[PDB]
């Protein structure tokens, strides 16, 4: 393989998904230049688990997945193995045995708008925790008591999603961060993604 | 009929344990963000712990490793196990439901938790004698109710026949760990020679009842 | 972490007044704010959430506004049941909820200077080894008042505690006690015991005093 992996499409994407509806790009049959990502001085977070970040260009994997979404600054710590909280429990969950890297950068200049950017959403209500790499896009009214809701937002009956409302004057912890999660999968199948 | 009802509070020594419970009706505990919040005497609110519908729990830094929040789905209750208690854990403890990012719409009435090494003790009652110095005006006298534990005490004057002009102050907690308060009343100076003034002090925890006659002091 | 300030700490108002309370956040928190009411001996009551949404069952005279760092709670026409304390809360906060220090709204009345009284320790208490000296500030308004103990003209600090009543239901005044505690030996090392009171109703500070052992 001589074609480069389309990591540009993921990291430089025009728009990013809401975390509850996180995007997944399946990357295969390509050569990846991972040192380009790690040599970049433009990332706030670059944490890898089960792989050393530098000595990564001479590894081959069956599939590489690139998940991407926007969360709060204060919530980036939840995109890690073994974490709990609103985002890890109800929006995007990494497995305990995660093999991959978590990459984040402040996107206040792109994803906040004056008076509030209500495009980006997170799930506030869910009965049970997500399994690793589970994506829940349902919009059913959340039942917090014994009586059914049937589509109306009232007492004990909550719309499950809420808006971040990113305003450019937000404190850093409330500012938007774009996140890319690279997971590396090694199955008993031909390895389609190698580095060079 | 939506309500939360706390229970299990009480008096305990430092290092002891208490378990609070919170019975819910009108909402399902295991489907909600349920929190304990406490309020020390004369202070503001402090969040203590939360349990998520999905099961995650979180704690204030000041209680981490000592308190444990839990819930019982069959009884629709919430609980707080408090170990290694300290004097500064003394507070009213509320359970509350969080319906938007910390917005607590349903609150219980609260249960009082008092952590202290003080021995139960009835108060001494000392006179605040009317000053010997305004002719034809108003005089102040009272009773100092000193060194008791625990709260509360009650004070009356002349067995209830004197109510006008009485001020019974909130107790203060002294550095000894014992409480003290005073009760005062203003009366006509003309009456000091003729009307007897007696404060009636009741401290039920020690079975103490004291009547103290308050007179002008003589030389 | 972010810190919340509230202004003013105390506010006097009459029935029918327009009342506005302010909450400041040290960094931008968008509309992540809630407002509560609390009265003595009762749990807090949610008034506003998301900075401006009126909680159901709350009278429409309550409104909140602001976004970012500056937030206000407004009572368009103050009603008798609105005399209370009010607190703001930072929502969706990391790591823990943060509450503002509060605003107490009490009942406005005409200025009334306190009547001041000083009480020496009783002979009965003295025989036990401790002397409590009590200064009483009676039926004053507004609540703000300063008590300065003086012992042989040395200004005392660190050895007194004060207590204040709730606003009187009939005349809307406050009363306050200050108690100076000394050992008997210390009490007997000095002669002149005085409390000096400062208050808006007094053109200059009022001092009440006694000399130890002089009736
Ligand atoms: C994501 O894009 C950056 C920047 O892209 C630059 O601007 C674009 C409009 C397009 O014209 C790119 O070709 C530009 O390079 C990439 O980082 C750049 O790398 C080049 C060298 O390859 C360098 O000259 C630029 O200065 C870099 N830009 C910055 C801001 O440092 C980056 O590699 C892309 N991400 C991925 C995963 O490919
Ligand atoms: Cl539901």
């Amino acid at each position: 393989h001589t074609n480069l992996c389309p990591f540009g499409e993921v990291f430089n994407a025009t728009r990013f998904a809401s975390v509850y509806a996180w995007n997944r790009k399946r990357i295969s049959n390509c050569v990846a230049d991972y040192s380009v990502l790690y040599n970049s001085a433009s990332f706030s977070t670059f944490k890898c688990y089960g792989v050393s970040p530098t000595k990564l260009n001479d590894l081959c994997f069956t599939n590489v997945y690139a998940d991407s979404f926007v969360i709060r600054g204060d919530e980036v710590r939840q995109i890690a193995p073994g974490q709990t909280g609103k985002i890890a429990d109800y929006n995007y969950k990494l497995p305990d045995d995660f093999t991959g890297c978590v990459i984040a950068w402040n996107s206040n200049n792109l994803d906040s708008k004056v008076g509030g950017n209500y495009n980006y959403l997170y799930r506030l209500f869910r009965k049970s925790n997500l399994k690793p790499f589970e994506r829940d896009i349902s919009t059913e009214i959340y039942q917090a008591g014994s009586t059914p809701c049937n589509g109306v937002e009232g007492f004990n009956c909550y719309f499950p999603l809420q808006s971040y409302g990113f305003q450019p004057t937000n404190g850093v912890g409330y500012q938007p961060y774009r996140v890319v999660v690279l997971s590396f999968e090694l199955l008993h199948a031909p390895a389609t993604v190698c580095g060079k | 009929q939506v309500q939360l009802v706390e229970s299990g509070g009480g008096l305990i020594q430092p290092g002891g344990s208490l378990r609070l419970s919170c019975a819910a009706s009108g909402l399902t505990v295991n489907r909600n963000y349920m929190s304990w919040i406490r309020q020390a005497p004369g202070k503001g609110l402090e969040w203590v712990s939360v349990i998520y519908s999905g099961g995650s729990t979180f704690y204030a830094d000041s209680v981490k490793g000592r308190f444990t929040i839990s819930r019982d789905n069959s009884k629709n209750t919430l609980s707080l196990q408090m170990n290694s208690l300290r004097a500064e854990d003394t507070a009213i403890y509320y359970c509350a439901r969080d319906f938007y990012e910390g917005s607590f719409d349903i609150w219980g009435q609260g249960t009082m938790v008092t952590v202290s090494s003080a021995s139960t003790k009835g108060p001494s009652v000392f006179p605040l004698a009317p000053s010997s110095k305004t002719s034809g005006g108003t005089a102040a006298l009272g009773c100092l109710v000193k060194d008791y534990f625990p709260e509360p005490v009650t004070v009356s004057w002349n067995s209830g026949a004197l109510t006008s002009g009485v001020h019974t102050f909130p107790a203060v907690l002294q550095s000894s760990g014992l409480y003290s308060l005073s009760s005062v009343v203003t009366v006509p100076s003309s009456s000091l020679g003729t009307q007897t003034y007696i404060c009636n002090v009741n401290h039920k925890p020690s079975n103490t009842k004291v009547d103290k006659k308050v007179e002008p002091k003589s030389c | 972490a972010i810190q919340l300030t509230q202004s003013p700490s105390f506010l006097s108002a009459s029935i029918g007044d327009r009342v506005t309370i302010t909450c400041r956040a040290s960094q931008g928190i968008s509309s992540y704010l809630a407002w509560y009411q609390q009265k003595p001996g009762k749990a807090p009551k949610l008034l506003i959430y998301a900075a401006s949404t009126l909680q159901s069952g709350v009278p429409s005279r309550f409104s909140g506004s602001g976004s970012g760092t500056e937030f206000t709670l407004t009572i368009s026409s103050l009603q008798p049941e609105d005399f209370a304390s009010y607190y703001c809360q930072q929502l969706n906060s990391y790591p823990a909820p943060v509450f503002g220090p509060g605003t107490k709204v009490d009942i406005k009345r005409t200025v009334a200077a306190p009547s001041v009284f000083i009480f020496p320790p009783s002979d009965e208490q003295l025989k036990s080894g401790t002397a409590s000296v009590v200064c009483l500030l009676n039926n004053f308004y507004p609540r703000e008042a300063k008590v300065q103990w003086k012992v042989d003209n040395a200004l005392q600090s660190g050895n007194s505690q004060e207590s204040v009543t709730e606003q009187d239901s009939k005349d809307s005044t406050y009363s306050l006690s200050s108690t100076l505690t000394l050992s008997k030996a210390d009490y007997e090392k000095h002669k002149v015991y005085a409390c000096e009171v400062t208050h808006q109703g007094l053109s200059s500070p009022v001092t009440k005093s006694f000399n130890r052992g002089e009736c």
